[PDB]
């Protein structure tokens, strides 16, 4: 899971 | 950042917020006109917000500068997140000052156990969501490749490293992507991904910036 919003 | 601490205003002067009407990713200012962030942060309409502390309040020291170029690594793979690096050129050079400062690129990769500062405005909860106003910081060590690969078998490429904690509770999190992992004054990592945030045995995974220094330099030099 990428950590962007 | 989960389990971190309030950095203190402008104490991470290379930290930028990428804003598209909201903070969506971090980035690191690497010279007055260029920011390093994560490729997965790419989007149109990026405004780079430098000098931020409270990202919801204009406190002074901010510089909001549109991205003029957003250069995702050509080999970025959005499924594996390999090459999760993007360069953003600012439409105009930021005014560098004590609160808006570039961070050096690494001259060499960091070893396991290197302590780094990871920062961002991402979620501060490992379960649920709380997005901070102010920049949060986490001191976190780079984990060994073996531990990283053990935590994320088959998912860690040579362009990634893990950093943080296996005991849980301290990690970068959503909204921190793209932001810096700075170790000994060098941008060694970009917040990239992880399995959840601050979960036991699931450290953060970071783009290994040292693998991209030449790419960064070459890309900047040609843009
Ligand atoms: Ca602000």
């Amino acid at each position: 899971c990428t950590k962007s919003i | 950042i989960v389990g971190g601490y309030t950095c203190g205003a402008n104490t991470v002067p290379y930290q930028v917020s990428l804003n598209s009407g909201y903070h969506f990713c971090g980035g690191s200012l690497i010279n007055s006109q260029w920011v390093v962030s994560a490729a997965h942060c790419y989007k149109s309409g990026i405004q780079v917000r430098l000098g931020e502390d409270n990202i919801n309040v204009v406190e002074g020291n901010e510089q909001f500068i549109s991205a003029s170029k957003s250069i995702v690594h050509p080999s970025y793979n959005s499924n594996t997140l390999n090459n999760d690096i993007m360069l953003i050129k600012l439409k105009s050079a930021a005014s560098l000052n004590s609160r808006v400062a570039s961070i050096s690129l690494p001259t060499s990769c960091a070893s396991a156990g290197t302590q780094c500062l990871i920062s961002g405005w991402g979620n501060t909860k490992s379960s649920g969501t709380s997005y901070p106003d102010v920049l949060k910081c986490l001191k976190a060590p780079i984990l060994s490749d073996s531990s990283c690969k053990s935590a994320y078998p088959g998912q860690i490429t040579s362009n990634m490293f893990c950093a943080g904690y296996l005991e849980g509770g301290k990690d970068s999190c959503q909204g921190d992507s793209g932001g810096p992992v700075v170790c000994s004054g060098k941008l060694q990592g970009i917040v990239s991904w992880g399995s959840g945030c601050a979960q036991k045995n699931k450290p953060g995974v970071y783009t290994k910036v040292c693998n991209y220094v030449s790419w960064i330099k070459q890309t900047i030099a040609s843009n």
